[PDB]
């Protein structure tokens, strides 16, 4: 079974940094057939599935802009940010995509520096600033809702024992 | 009417 | 356009099964094999089940085999995974992703997931000697822990919405 190990597990960025992601697999993903890369990097937003960035290490999927670069090959690969922007703020996931059972790594989470806000923003319209501040709303949502489920559980087994009397 | 394995 | 609809989850107890949906369109169905991938509360994903586009090959990794089975109605543009002997750890959102039978590139098209949760904690039979007086309190005390929670989410969303509102005020 492959393992994908990113490193680090999470990284604290000011706007305009470059950023390095690292991605080893304890199997090379060199296809037998093409000999490309079967590694897939995903950039996962909250509240939202992951969406696919990177293919065969280093083919940017469209709509990526040339900041992202995948690179590496076999065994080390590397994303890099050569100049981090708020909408890059997300998770980082590694996917081996060349042999069963397919598998991902633990993700490489990108976080800005507290009081650094401005910085990434002062070019943000306020049209993209209301977007922004609209999709707070479906995350915080969906975290609520985690939240009543975790206690339907809880409440269960004592309305269980309750009505075994 | 031609089926085809998954790739990995 | 690609769209991917997932549907049925549901909070069931360990043991228990369910089957969930996926309805696919903006794309020839039968032209593309299909995957479950999910993702747990820790936020790791784990792939979960694949199916040839014609259903006659299914995959899992090791951890669902003999409980997990994915299936395909190619006439109705529907994808399936029925989920048998639900284990607590199967508490995830489950996500519907189309197979790039042609590409080989990975996972581009994903559903918006649906939750399933398997509750944790869900054996009463200690609880049965307790009085009807004491179990109440037990149950009553989760209300202020759940507000609470929530009441904390709500703080921290207050705390991200702050400066996005700061600078909508500065223009």
């Amino acid at each position: 079974d492959i393992e994908l190990t990113q490193s680090p597990s999470s990284l604290t960025v000011t706007a305009g940094e470059k950023v390095t992601m690292s991605c080893k697999s304890s199997q090379s993903l060199l296809n037998s057939g093409n000999q490309k890369n079967y590694l897939t990097w995903y950039q996962q937003k909250p509240g939202q599935p992951p969406k696919l960035l990177i293919y065969w290490a280093s083919t940017r999927e469209s709509g990526v802009p040339d900041r992202f670069t995948g690179s590496g090959s076999g065994r080390d690969f590397t994303l890099t940010i050569s100049s981090v922007q708020a909408e890059d703020l997300a998770v980082y996931y590694c996917q081996n995509d060349n042999s069963h059972p397919l598998t991902f790594g633990a993700g490489t989470k990108l976080e800005l520096k507290a009081g650094s806000d401005y910085e990434f923003l002062k070019s943000w319209t306020v049209e993209d600033l209301q977007k922004r501040l609209l999709a707070l709303d479906p995350m915080m949502e969906q975290e609520i809702e985690e939240i009543r489920q975790k206690y339907q559980c809880k409440r269960q087994p004592i309305l269980d024992a309750i009505e075994a009397k | 009417p031609y089926d085809v394995p998954d790739y990995a | 356009e690609v769209k991917l609809v997932e549907s049925g989850g549901d909070l069931v107890k360990p043991g228990g099964s369910l089957k969930l949906s996926c309805a696919a369109s903006g794309f020839t169905f039968s032209s593309y094999g299909m995957s479950w991938v999910r993702q747990t509360p820790d936020k790791r994903l784990e792939w979960v089940a694949t199916i040839s586009r014609g259903g006659s090959y299914t995959y899992y990794p090791d951890s669902v085999k003999g409980r997990f089975t994915i299936s395909r109605d190619n006439a109705k543009n529907t994808l399936y995974l029925q989920m048998s002997s639900l284990k607590s750890e199967d508490t995830a959102m489950y996500y519907c992703a189309r197979r790039e039978t042609y590409d080989e590139k990975g996972f581009a098209y994903w559903g918006q997931g649906t939750t399933v949760t398997v509750c944790s904690g869900s054996d009463y039979e200690f609880l049965k000697s307790w009085t009807v007086e004491d179990l109440q309190k037990r149950l009553l005390a989760l209300d202020p822990m759940m507000e609470q929670e929530i009441e904390e989410i709500r703080q921290k969303y207050q705390s991200k919405r702050q400066p996005i509102l700061d600078a909508i005020e500065a223009k």
